[PDB]
């Protein structure tokens, strides 16, 4: 019983407020939140277009 | 490590200074002079984003490397064959480099060779 | 100790100095870090008082 | 036979080491006892101030009065013109000052000299 | 609620050189013609649980062998398990 | 500590001071206790020998002589006792000591909690009040002419008489108050 | 975000791999994913309706200001106070609005700095540029004026400048 | 800390065991008030030393002012007594 | 210049903490010979190894700490090593997480500190350097070694030095808990980390095999 | 201050002073938090010798290894599109000479 | 939070079994790990190549000529 | 603008006809109330000013120096409530009639259009202030410190006076806004020359410049603690405005006039720094402290860009508070043991925790600790002095490492240690105290949030 209030009080309030405060208001303005872009490899394909990136030029295979 | 106690203590000009490295022509050996092969292309190999020190000629097993790690997350250790082919590439690089320094030496021996031959026939 | 709970908010503090050190993006950021983890050093290595070489 | 200690300015000689301690003449027990005297004639004071109960303030120290007032008020009534001080008043009250200008001239000279000479690559630097 | 139990200390006459590396001192000083007044108030140090020493390397190898035991079950169940 | 220096220190202190200092820096340096038991009776006896010197003169140019033998030997680390004044504890609980005189600015419903203390606290201030004045005349009829000689304090000679200047004596803070 | 315009702010349009999981574990990160949405986003997204159909109850507007051209410093009289008066305070915006622009331009670079991870020395290379070719620009415009800088000063820097640009192309001509 | 608030019992009872396992002292004969130069014919250096194993004893060290001028069990016990402030 | 500073930091450090009598003080002087290694590792151009480093630093030197700090509250505030005497056996904890600790702070392999220290040695041997400041790391790395024996042989293996009223006592959960926590620490974190993090610099695959096994020897 | 006598009861006893007794022109420099004269167990002038010797020497030795640096017997990194021409600053309307890498 | 423990003085402290089987577990814990890791991972501290000799290589593998060439 | 120097001045009557045991209560809520409406002069704008009328004008320089005046009064008649318990009702009235006509002074003075009015009640602050400490005031040496206070200041003003007038003659006008549109480079000439020295040098004394300080360790040790407060808190910023304000006239003399000015400061701060290191008295060594920031302020208008200009503001404004709460904190100790020697009474955080904590923070807001605004300031010239020379750098860095080092000497000394035997009467601290301390440091880590406030016409 401790605990469990305990997580709401002290976890779950503050992240409700900061990620209220991050969706709505931080990222309201440009760059604010900035990520780097996730590594491409050769194979994926891509949600946004669908494509599939072309494999690899099949090197000489031993060992 | 014996071979800077033969450089520092000996003659420093039997023995190459490694900042400058080739001293020679590529050709100056044989003339077939095989090329060296990339298979990461510049478009992939920059989405993949290695490392400006890690865009070397054994790319293409650590981008596959990084792939497999991705792919299989959770059990960190299915990536065993990638890494070990990686391992080995740069293994073969490094031995390759070694054979440069080599080869650069017993170049720059006989050339040490030649022009003391020479000079001895000047001198006779 | 009597102030226990002293120094635990203390502590306290130090790591949370330190935070802002580690994930600060800027430099005045982190200077405020680096000024706040010695500050909390000072009243944490003098934390008996009383003793001259403490301070 | 050992190396000797040689005593400094800032690591001093050791008590036990003092050649007057074995020095051992009978003026030096009266001045010892005249010492301590001395110092016991002032705990007394001190200790008979202390613990009156009847006091509600400060023990008030004629030595301590005297070591300020004569750390800061007694100073210039002492003071005299000498070659030490007027040489050491005009070394370290001026030196510093032309050193100091000297430097600084020189620095902002040559970075006038460049600025005009356009090489110095002030590029980005905008904020001033 | 502390650590009020009423100890007692223990007999005096307990504490003998005999035994020890003070026996050891004790011949060296008579050696000289000389004894140690001391001897006995230091005796407790080599009489319980600390008459017993441990090597360095022995102090480095605390838990060797059960860490050996379950290393070679662990390697024979591997080994059963592969060849399958 | 307690006890009142005197004018200066005999010979039999001196030497004993260097007993002590060269045992105590031996241990020091010989850690273990059958190694530091031996060389002390070695130390003990060639301490010894010298035991029975009678002119002084000998007796000075020894003494002074180990004096400087000391020193080379000492062990700059010495063991050092954590409550002593070079120890890693001497004055930790030095904060703590709050003088007896600040229970009087206490609040009233500060005093409200602990009345038994306060009432034994008014009766030792009582107490303090009747002896002062009596052992302000002790302590001048007993002090020689010309101020004292020693920091020494006459004892409380009459039935109901406390010693001169015990207040502060008696009511230190404590050893550990927390 | 229809709140900032992107063609100011250029963006990527942020490819993203899609999920191949090549062995059958199941990933803890996907689980705490969801139950971060179940446990996190839907309650602030709730209190999010619920405010903004609150601001939406009540909608008001307000406006950006807009300022005439004034004649500047340059076809001002000597001692005309009021078209010094005026043509300063033209000055001083457009300072404060260059000053905007650099900062556009900075957050530009930073932007792409972060965003390109490790190729940024390559992948950013037109940020670079751009902000190279602005700081140029407001440094021959703005710098070395001083605490106490005005319209007149700018005129008099410009003009020195301009002067030397005259004199190099006169001499350049007729080299 | 988790230390046991010692005794004047306890204190007597420490010194008097060191002072037993100082062979140089016959153990049947030395008492609480037994003085050290006379009771027991020690030396000024036996005195020293039995400094020396009141204070490892004790964990903490007598000043040499104070130490000096303890001659009887006694007499050791109470200058302990005043160091600790055991009243009990 | 950072490679030269770190160099002769982690030497002197070392030297400093080869002979002191206080255990605080040795472990002090441990962690600044430590952060020594740390700009040496700065100073071969290997960043994300000294970060690595600092990492599995932090387990072991916070878990030494930790039993020192027991050894010193079981033993009435007493700091100093010379009235240290048997504990091997009167505090059985404390010594198997402190020998652990010292283990993983000498590079014992397939520890803790064996996944930093081991490639920093590894690297600094495989670059163009100084020689003074390599002789001067492996100098420090055989130091530490030998302080780390000197804690663990003057504190826990002779016969007890402390005063005879014994209050050890180790039977309390919270530093039980507390000290094996960091115990797990100290034996699994360094393997789980690295094979965790994506590979961020070239390895030293092939190596003199005497060159390899140069930390090793030095400890 | 700080080698006064520790024992002593003074009527200041962080301080060590008595009530009454002159004080030291430059009490204020020497207050146990400042600078201490007390005697130490090397004389002052072998500590100043030892300590620069050994401060001279380890300057001197890095500036020989800087003379006589460390390597492997190994040729540089080959790194192949042009010496990594376009990741490394880029400028991709210059079309710089090529260079190529020799196989072994 | 623990359990009452009583001072010995001059004898040896009590102790307790579960302190004693948690430091021996976890000893034997260490030496497990170190005896595991080293089998199925041994090339960690071994190598995996073997490290090649320049004396070894031909002079035709470096291209090397005794003033025959040139 | 006459919204609040009207209301300032009816606190006159108000305390003139106020009950002889209610002037304490009327003074401090009515001047609380006029503080507040200082805050809507903040409000200001990024082009030329408040130009009220012909005579007063507001800017965000004047602005922020406003502010503090107005709220300086309140505290200033809370510390003073103690001391002169045991006064007559006519010389209390007296003494808060001397405050409010130095904060009437005050206030007119920042508005004051004109130079010539900016002159007459610059120097009529000198009247009050004079009467203040060579009356209320404890030693025997007050009456030197007044004298010192009084002509060290004419001797630097008295010429400015003249150069004004001769402006005035040549130009036509002395209104700072005609003389920023219509100014004019100045030759390098004797003359000019001349000119510039005495429109500096009245300036110069008042910061204090080194070498020209001597009358201010004099006028804050025997200053009352009202006195002191509003000696360091404003009166010290006063040449630093005027010299932001009058340099616009003095281009490009000052490229290089400002030479041995510069010099005697950089080396001046070291010079004083190092003096708060050696010192007996609290009270001096505050004093010292505010000679190390004010050389350092001096440097800033000196350098004359827009950086210094900003670090200088905000400095002026950190100094002020954090000086003002040093000295409080001097005179609670002092009205308890009645010595100002810091090295009697000691161990105080053992008796007086919330002081200690008082004197913690104010000690860290002196070391110029981040993110407070005196770090701004600090910060901000340390830049544009980088930006002037590169070796400004050593000079500036090492004052850093003094000022921490003497500031936690004070709280070391005082507060650490174990406490003095023989004191007996150090009771708790009242509710006044904390709530002065309080009200002194709560707007300090206030405006640490919103730096624009502080930072100048030039942000
Ligand atoms: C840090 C994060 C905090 C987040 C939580 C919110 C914090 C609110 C702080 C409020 C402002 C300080 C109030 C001062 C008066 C206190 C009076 C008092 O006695 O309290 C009674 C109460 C109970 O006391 P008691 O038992 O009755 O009395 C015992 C005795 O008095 C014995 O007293 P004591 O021994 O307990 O001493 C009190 C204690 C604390 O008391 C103080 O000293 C208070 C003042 C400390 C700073 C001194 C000025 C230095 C310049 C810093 C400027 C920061 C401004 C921040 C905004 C302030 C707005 C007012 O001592 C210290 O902790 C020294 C702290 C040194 C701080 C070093 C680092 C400072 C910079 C931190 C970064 C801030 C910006 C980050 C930007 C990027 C990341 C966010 O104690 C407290 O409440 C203490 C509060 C905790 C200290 C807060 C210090 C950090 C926060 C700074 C301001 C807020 C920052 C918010 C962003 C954080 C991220
Ligand atoms: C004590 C604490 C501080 C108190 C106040 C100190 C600050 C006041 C110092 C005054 C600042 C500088 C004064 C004059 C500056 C002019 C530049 C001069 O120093 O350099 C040379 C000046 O040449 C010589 O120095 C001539 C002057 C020599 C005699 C004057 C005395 C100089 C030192 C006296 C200082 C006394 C201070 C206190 C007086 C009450 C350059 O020679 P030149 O390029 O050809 O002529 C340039 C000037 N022109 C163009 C107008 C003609
Ligand atoms: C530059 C610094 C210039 C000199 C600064 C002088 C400061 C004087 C005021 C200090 C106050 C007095 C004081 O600190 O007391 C001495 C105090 C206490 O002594 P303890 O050893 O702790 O004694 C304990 C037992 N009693 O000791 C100190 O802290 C003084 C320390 C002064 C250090 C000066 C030497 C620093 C030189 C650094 C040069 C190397 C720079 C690093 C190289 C970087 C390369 C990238
Ligand atoms: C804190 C104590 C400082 C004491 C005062 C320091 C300030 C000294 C500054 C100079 C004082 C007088 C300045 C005059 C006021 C400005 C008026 C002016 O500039 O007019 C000049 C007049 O210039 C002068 O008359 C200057 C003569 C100065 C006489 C008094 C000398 C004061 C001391 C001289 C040596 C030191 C000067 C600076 C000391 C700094 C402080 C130590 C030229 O005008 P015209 O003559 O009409 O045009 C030229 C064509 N005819
Ligand atoms: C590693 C540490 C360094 C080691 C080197 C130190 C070398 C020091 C040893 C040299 C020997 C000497 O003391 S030098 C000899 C100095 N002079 C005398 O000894 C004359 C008479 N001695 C006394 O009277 C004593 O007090 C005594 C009788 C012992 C007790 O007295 P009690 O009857 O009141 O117990």
């Amino acid at each position: 019983y401790r605990h469990s209030i305990f997580a709401v009080t002290h976890v779950l309030i503050p992240v409700w407020i900061i990620h209220y405060y991050l969706k709505y208001h931080v990222t309201a303005k440009p760059y604010t939140v900035v990520e780097r872009k996730p590594r491409i490899f050769p194979g994926d394909t891509i949600l946004e277009t669908g494509e599939v990136i072309p494999l690899m030029k099949e090197f000489p295979d031993q060992h | 490590g014996a071979h800077l106690a033969r450089r520092y203590l000996g003659d420093a000009s039997k023995e190459p200074d490694p900042l400058r490295m080739p001293t020679f022509p590529p050709d100056y050996g044989f003339p077939e002079r095989k090329e060296r092969e990339m298979v990461a292309t510049q478009q992939e190999m920059n989405d993949a984003q290695l490392m400006l020190q890690q865009r070397d000629y054994c790319a293409h097993y650590l981008i596959q490397l990084l792939k497999c790690k991705r792919d299989s997350f959770p059990n960190f250790l299915a990536c065993k064959h990638e890494q070990h082919d990686w391992d080995y590439c740069e293994h073969l690089d490094y031995v390759k480099r070694m054979k440069e320094f080599e080869r650069e030496r017993r170049l720059l021996q006989r050339k040490k060779r030649r022009e003391q031959r020479e000079a001895e026939m000047a001198r006779g | 100790d009597p102030f226990i709970n002293r120094f635990f908010k203390y502590l306290l503090l130090f790591l949370i100095t330190m935070m802002i050190l580690v994930t600060a993006n800027n430099l005045f950021q982190l200077f405020i870090g680096w000024e706040g983890v010695g500050i909390m050093s000072f009243l944490l290595i003098g934390w008996w008082h009383g003793r001259t070489d403490a301070n | 036979s050992f190396p000797k200690y040689k005593p400094s300015r800032l690591a001093t000689l050791p008590a036990t080491l003092d050649p007057a301690e074995y020095d051992i003449s009978p003026e030096t027990r009266k001045a010892q006892a005249e010492r301590l005297a001395i110092r016991s004639r002032l705990k007394r004071e001190y200790l008979l101030q202390y613990n009156d109960p009847n006091r509600l303030g400060v023990i008030e120290d004629p030595a301590l009065i005297r070591w300020t007032y004569a750390r800061s008020a007694n100073i210039y009534p002492n003071f005299r013109p000498t070659p030490k001080t007027s040489l050491l008043g005009a070394l370290f009250g001026i030196g510093p000052l032309f050193f100091w200008y000297y430097v600084f001239k020189t620095d902002r000279d040559k970075k006038e000299k460049l600025i005009q000479e356009g090489k110095l690559d002030q590029t980005f630097n905008i904020s001033y | 609620e502390h650590g009020h139990s009423k100890m007692e200390l223990p007999d005096y006459k307990q504490w003998k050189i005999e035994g020890t590396p003070l026996e050891t001192v004790q011949e060296k000083l008579a050696a000289r013609g000389l004894r140690d007044p001391w001897g006995r108030n230091e005796a407790w140090r080599y009489s319980g649980g600390f008459a017993n020493n441990v090597s360095f390397v022995g102090a480095l190898l605390k838990g060797f062998k059960w860490g050996f035991a379950a290393f070679v079950v662990a390697v024979g169940a591997e080994y059963y398990l592969e060849s399958q | 500590a307690f006890s009142a220096p005197a004018a200066y220190l005999t010979h039999q202190q001196k030497v004993l001071r260097l007993y002590k200092r060269a045992l105590r820096h031996l241990e020091s340096w010989c850690v273990h206790r059958d190694k530091y038991r031996y060389f002390a009776c070695l130390m003990r006896a060639r301490f010894d020998e010298h035991k029975n010197e009678k002119d002084m003169v000998k007796a000075t140019q020894l003494l002074r002589q180990a004096e400087e033998e000391f020193w080379y030997g000492q062990h700059p680390q010495p063991y050092i006792f954590p409550e002593s004044p070079g120890g890693t504890s001497y004055e930790r609980y030095e904060c703590y000591k709050v003088p007896e005189w600040c229970l009087d600015d206490w609040h009233p419903s500060e005093k409200a909690m602990y009345p038994d203390y306060f009432a034994k606290r008014e009766q030792w201030k009582r107490l303090r009040r009747e002896s002062w004045e009596r052992e302000v005349k002790q302590l001048q009829e007993e002090t020689p002419p010309g101020g004292p000689r020693t920091e020494a304090l006459p004892p409380a000679r009459k039935e109901g008489d406390l010693p001169p200047l015990w207040w502060h004596i008696v009511t230190r803070p404590r050893e550990r108050p927390m | 975000p229809d709140s900032w315009d992107k063609d100011v702010y250029p963006e990527p349009p942020r490819r993203t791999p899609a999920p191949a999981p090549q062995t059958s574990l199941p990933n803890p990160v996907t689980y705490l994913t969801k139950i971060f949405d179940l446990l996190v986003d839907r309650p602030v997204t709730l209190a999010r309706e619920f405010i903004e159909q609150q601001h939406a109850k009540n909608r008001y507007y307000y406006y950006h200001r807009e300022f005439r051209r004034v004649p500047d410093i340059t076809e001002c009289e000597e001692k005309d106070i009021l078209c010094m008066f005026e043509a300063e305070m033209q000055w001083r915006r457009d300072y404060k609005v260059d000053q905007e622009i650099v900062n556009i331009i900075q957050e530009r670079l930073k932007a792409c700095q972060q965003r390109e991870g490790e190729s940024y020395r390559q992948n950013c290379a037109k940020e670079l540029e751009q902000f190279t070719q602005v700081s140029k620009a407001f440094q021959d415009r703005y710098s070395d004026l001083g605490a106490h800088y005005s319209a007149r000063k700018c005129l008099a820097k410009q003009k020195q400048r301009m002067l030397a640009e005259r004199k190099a192309a006169k001499e350049a001509a007729a080299a | 800390s988790d230390a046991p608030p010692l005794t004047l019992e306890a204190i007597k009872d420490r010194v008097l065991y060191v002072l037993k396992l100082y062979d140089k002292i016959d153990p049947e004969k030395l008492s609480v008030n037994s003085h050290f130069m006379k009771d027991l014919g020690l030396d000024s250096l036996d005195q020293v030393e039995i400094i020396m194993a009141m204070e490892d004893e004790f964990g903490f060290e007598i000043p040499d002012i104070d130490a000096e001028k303890l001659m009887c069990p006694q007499e050791i016990v109470d200058y302990i007594a005043d160091k600790k402030d055991v009243y009990e | 210049m950072t490679l030269c500073l770190g160099a002769i930091t982690t030497l002197f450090t070392a030297l400093c903490a080869i002979t002191q009598n206080d255990i605080k003080k040795i472990v002090a002087f441990s962690t600044s010979s430590q952060l020594g290694l740390m700009m040496v590792t700065i100073g071969i151009n290997q960043p994300h190894l000294a970060f690595l480093h600092i990492c599995m630093h932090a387990f072991f030197k916070a878990m030494l700490f930790m039993c020192s700090g027991s050894i010193i509250h079981s033993l009435n505030d007493e700091q100093d090593i010379r009235k240290m005497g048997g504990l091997y056996k009167a505090m059985p904890f404390t010594t198997t997480a402190l020998i652990i600790g010292s283990l993983a702070l000498t590079g014992m392999p397939y520890l803790t500190g064996f996944y930093s220290k081991d490639l920093i040695i590894e690297a600094v041997n495989m670059s163009y350097t100084n020689a003074w400041a390599l002789l001067m790391t492996l100098i420090a790395t055989s130091l530490t070694a030998a302080y780390s024996t000197r804690i663990i042989f003057f504190a826990f293996l002779g016969k007890p030095r402390f005063p005879p009223l014994v209050l050890i006592n180790e039977n309390n959960p919270l530093l039980i808990n507390s000290i094996k926590r960091l115990l797990i620490g100290s034996i699994f974190a360094g393997f789980i980390i690295s094979n965790n993090i994506p590979p961020m610099t070239v390895p030293n695959t092939t190596m003199p095999l005497y060159m390899k096994m140069t930390a090793l020897i030095v400890t | 201050q700080q080698e006064r006598d520790p024992w002593y009861d003074w009527d200041h006893p962080d301080l060590r002073l008595n009530w009454g007794e002159p004080i030291h022109w430059d009490l204020d420099m020497y207050i146990r938090n400042r600078v201490d004269t007390s005697p130490t167990p090397v004389s002052w002038n072998t500590m100043c010798k030892h300590l620069f010797g050994f401060v001279a020497f380890m300057l001197f030795m890095f500036w020989v290894g800087e003379i006589y640096p460390s390597y492997q017997p190994v040729g540089p990194k080959q790194y192949p599109y042009n010496d990594l021409y376009l990741e490394r600053g880029g400028d991709p309307t210059k079309e710089p000479e090529p260079v190529v890498h020799y196989e072994i | 939070g623990g359990v009452h423990i009583e001072p010995r003085y001059r004898q040896f402290p009590q102790l307790t079994r579960s302190q004693l089987i948690q430091a021996e577990f976890f000893s034997a814990t260490m030496w497990f790990w170190i005896l595991w890791r080293f089998w199925h991972d041994s090339d960690a501290v071994l190598g995996h190549f073997p490290y090649p000799d320049p004396s070894q290589w031909t002079d035709e593998e470096l291209g090397i000529l005794p003033d025959d060439e040139d | 603008m006459l919204k609040i120097i009207i209301p300032t001045t009816m606190l006159l009557p108000m305390t003139w006809m106020s009950k002889h045991n209610m002037i304490w209560i009327n003074a401090t809520v009515h001047s609380l109330l006029i503080s507040l409406i200082s805050l809507s002069l903040l409000n200001q704008l990024g082009e030329n000013s408040l130009n009220f009328s012909l005579t007063f004008f507001s800017d965000s320089l004047s602005a922020p120096l406003l502010v503090l005046t107005t709220w300086l009064l309140p505290l200033m008649l809370m510390a003073s409530q103690s001391h002169l318990s045991k006064e007559t009702t006519t010389r209390k009235k007296l003494y808060i009639t001397m405050l409010i006509l130095l904060q009437l002074f005050l206030i007119m003075t920042f508005t004051a259009t004109e130079l010539i009015l900016f002159y007459i009640l610059f120097e009529a602050t000198l009247v009050p202030t004079l009467i203040i400490i060579t009356r209320w005031g404890n030693q025997t040496e007050r009456l030197n410190a007044g004298l010192y206070f009084l002509f060290y200041t004419l001797a630097g003003s008295l010429p400015l006076l003249v150069a004004l007038v001769y402006i005035q003659n040549t130009t036509g006008s002395l209104n700072f806004l005609i003389i920023h549109y219509w100014s004019h480079p100045l030759s390098n000439s004797w003359s000019n020359i001349f000119m510039w020295l005495a429109c500096i040098m009245a300036f110069m004394v008042k910061m204090p410049l080194y070498g020209l300080h001597l009358w201010l360790p004099k006028a804050h040790v025997e200053a009352p603690i009202a006195g002191s407060m509003v000696l360091a808190a404003v009166l010290l910023k006063l040449g630093g405005y005027g010299m932001m304000r009058i340099t616009t006239i003095l281009n490009p003399l000052t490229n290089y006039m400002a030479y041995p000015f510069l010099m005697l400061s950089m080396w001046g701060m070291i010079m004083t720094s190092s003096i708060c290191l050696r010192q007996t008295d609290l009270k001096s060594l505050i004093a010292y402290s505010s000679v190390s920031h004010m050389a350092l302020v001096i440097v800033a208008i000196m350098i004359q860009t827009p950086w210094s200009f900003m670090g200088a503001t905000a400095l002026m404004i950190a100094h002020g508070l954090t000086s003002s709460m040093l000295f409080c904190l001097a005179n609670t100790n002092y009205e308890r043991v009645h010595s100002r020697t810091m090295i009697l009474a000691r161990g105080l955080q053992t008796l007086l925790p919330l002081m200690a904590t008082w004197w913690l923070v104010a000690s860290l807001t002196n070391l110029a600790l981040p993110p407070s605004i005196n770090l701004i300031g600090e910060l901000f010239i340390i830049t544009a002095s980088f930006s002037w020379s590169n070796i400004t750098i050593i000079l500036m860095g090492m004052n850093m490492m003094i000022t921490a080092l003497y500031s936690l000497y004070m709280l070391i000394t005082t507060q650490r240690g174990k406490y003095t035997h023989h004191i007996n009467n150090i009771k708790p601290s009242f509710t006044r105290e904390n709530a002065l301390m309080a009200l002194h440091i709560l707007p300090l880590l206030l405006l640490t949030l919103n730096p624009k406030m502080i930072l100048g016409p030039l942000y």
